[PDB]
């Protein structure tokens, strides 16, 4: 809300947007890696 | 309250372009019988010439992802998402609208044409939608009324409205072009014997099995537009069937309300129903049609006794069981017949005969697909033999 | 089998590009020279 | 599905299940004092039917009594045992 | 190479001094124009 403040900024919507961005990134990584079978060490570190 | 595009929905593509300091809106009319090319239909004007929605309709098949490429190495009612590979199919025919290795058009030395084919083979069989301006991202559901941009997956070309000979043409090029969609019909709701706008149906009588019958071309030189009546073998065959076209473009393939003004078009000769000032029909040609002349409404009752429609849940009118009476929207006259001393002349009386009810007969799916097939075939055949002769 | 078919077709579509053999055939240099010295070239292909 | 077949990668599976637990805890925390005819429940049930296939895939593979299923593997494993140290072969496990 | 060719092909930037319409890049006329304007005359059109 920021009732006392003249300008209101919603941190909640920004956090939700960042969550959507990282979810899309993870899904795209999975779609790229769906054709392979073995997990690389760099893949392990990025996944973690 | 917003609506989202899903799979198996009937849509239409409109484009807006500037010529002679005025705004012309066109629909993507594709013909795949006499030719494999595509053209533009002048649907910008509607109070002068009514456009045709038989060929501009397009129905989706599936929403595939760009990363979901099987290369031969659907749950149901899937939603549509930005940046997704969408299959564009055709409504009245099985022509799959996608790009090929076509190079027949060399008007601009760089633009290609998009053809139609039945086989969904190769890589160039999908299209991807992209947002127009920087207000929609990739991943969110596509709403109704927004702007989409279509690009092929093999040519990477947009649908450009290039000018070849100071006319209208469709070319695949790199120029950005704004494209829109309209929810003509939904896929969640079916016919199930209820009236659906834009279909082809017959008009029968109560018990005498009598219907309108336009004669053959034995007297087409001067009295071609003359009509008569016939019963028996005509009713069981496809001679008394017409396709109704709603004036509005959006939600055209929806339920038709009582008193809705539209026009009836013959699917064999290719003429529109109209009434002249001398109490004679004389039909109406495509080039000289008029909204006032071609305007018909469906009246629930003989006695005289919200405009935008977005939810098809009424279903007040039924095929066969429901009885309706045809009446004009301006003159208010009713269809009447005179028992002359079995062809009868159609005269628009003022009072209207009480025992002149009309019954709606719809070509069922066993014959309605056959019906669109035959009307397309005979249209192409007569047009081509006329052009050759 | 490496997606290069699409980009090869795109490059081929840019025929004038096919018909560059005639362009490569021409020899617009003209060595000039001769007997009385005449050295140096400024507008040679 | 992909990590279950593999056997040399355990930390990745542990992290994935930790993320799953955090996500379901977050989903649970949304419904605390909602009214019976609440919009939050309607939106949640609209979300659930959208991803029907994924939930069918995860829920109906939770009942194998082993391999990331309900902890009930000792129904018949302890019925047949020569010593009870769990060093049995795979054929009796297959027929179990 | 993929991103370079996509960016170069996305917009037309090579002006065509002898063709018509959008695009251009006509060697069959521009090369002849160059070899007729540069061999006998100077870099300018009117030149001794």
């Amino acid at each position: 809300t920021q009732t006392g403040n003249n300008t209101t900024v919603n941190i909640i919507i920004s956090t939700v947007d960042y969550l959507l961005r990282v979810q899309e990134s993870i899904s795209d990584f999975y779609w790229y890696y769906s054709g392979k079978d073995i997990i690389d060490e760099q893949g392990q570190r990025n996944f973690s | 309250e917003i609506q989202f595009l899903r799979t198996d929905d009937e849509v239409v593509l409109q484009c807006t372009a500037t010529i002679h300091k005025e705004q012309q809106k066109l629909c993507l009319a594709a013909e795949g019988f006499g030719n494999r090319l595509c053209f533009l239909e002048s649907t910008s004007n509607s109070k002068n010439v009514p456009p045709d929605l038989s060929i501009c309709t397009f129905v989706l098949e599936q929403s595939l992802s760009v990363r979901a490429l099987q290369e031969m190495l659907g749950g149901g009612h899937r939603t549509l998402l930005y940046g997704h590979a969408i299959l564009l199919r055709h409504s009245y025919s099985g022509m799959y609208l996608c790009c090929l290795s076509t190079s027949r058009s060399s008007t601009d030395k760089l633009a290609f044409d998009v053809g139609l084919q039945e086989d969904t083979t190769g890589e160039a069989c999908w299209w991807t939608i992209h947002p127009a301006s920087k207000q929609r991202s990739e991943g969110e559901k596509v709403r109704v009324g927004d702007d989409l941009i279509l690009v092929s997956v093999s040519s990477e070309r947009y649908l450009h409205l290039s000018y070849g000979n100071s006319s209208w043409h469709v070319d695949a090029a790199f120029q950005q072009t704004l494209w829109s969609v309209a929810p003509i019909s939904s896929g969640s709701e079916a016919a199930q014997g209820y009236l659906i706008g834009g279909d082809v149906l017959r008009l029968l009588h109560g018990h005498m099995d009598e219907c309108l019958t336009v004669p053959s071309g034995e007297h087409g030189e001067e009295q071609r537009r003359t009509v008569h009546y016939e019963g028996g073998a005509v009713s069981v065959h496809a001679r008394s069937l017409w396709r109704l076209e709603t004036l509005r473009v959006a939600w055209s393939g929806s339920h038709i309300r009582w008193g809705q003004p539209f026009r009836l078009r013959h699917v064999t000769t290719g003429k529109y129903l109209s009434l002249m000032e001398d109490k004679n029909l004389l039909l109406m040609d495509k080039e000289k049609a008029d909204v006032k002349s071609t305007a018909f409404a469906f009246r629930s009752s003989k006695e005289k006794l919200r405009k935008e429609v977005d939810g098809m849940g009424t279903s007040e009118i039924k095929y066969g069981d429901s009885i309706c009476y045809i009446q004009h929207v301006d003159t208010g006259l009713w269809l009447t017949y005179q028992a002359v001393d079995i062809q009868r002349k159609a005269i628009m009386h003022h009072e209207g005969h009480m025992d002149d009810g009309l019954n709606l007969s719809r070509s069922q799916h066993e014959e309605s697909r056959t019906a669109r097939v035959i009307r397309s075939t005979v249209f192409l055949f007569n047009r081509f033999i006329r052009g050759l002769d | 089998k490496g997606e290069a078919i699409r980009i090869r077709s795109i490059l081929r579509s840019l025929g004038d590009l096919v018909g560059v053999i005639s362009i490569a055939f021409q020899m617009p240099t003209i060595a000039k020279d001769g007997k009385v010295v005449e050295p140096d070239m400024s507008a040679g292909f | 599905m992909k990590l279950s077949q593999d056997s040399s990668q355990i930390e990745l599976l542990k992290e994935l299940m930790d993320l799953q637990k955090d996500m379901v805890v977050m989903l649970l925390s949304m419904l605390e004092g909602n009214v019976v005819n609440g919009t939050i429940g309607k939106q949640m049930v609209d979300m659930l039917v959208e991803s029907s296939n994924n939930v069918e895939m995860i829920l109906k593979f939770f009942d194998m009594f082993l391999k990331l299923k309900d902890l009930t593997s000792s129904d018949t494993f302890k019925e047949y045992d020569p010593d009870g140290k769990g060093v049995i072969s795979k054929r009796d496990f297959h027929k179990a | 190479a993929n991103v370079v060719v996509r960016l170069l092909i996305r917009r037309p930037e090579c002006f065509g001094p002898a063709l018509r319409g959008e695009g251009g890049n006509g060697l069959l006329a521009a090369m002849e124009e160059a070899i007729k304007i540069a061999e006998d005359p100077s870099r300018d059109g009117p030149s001794p």
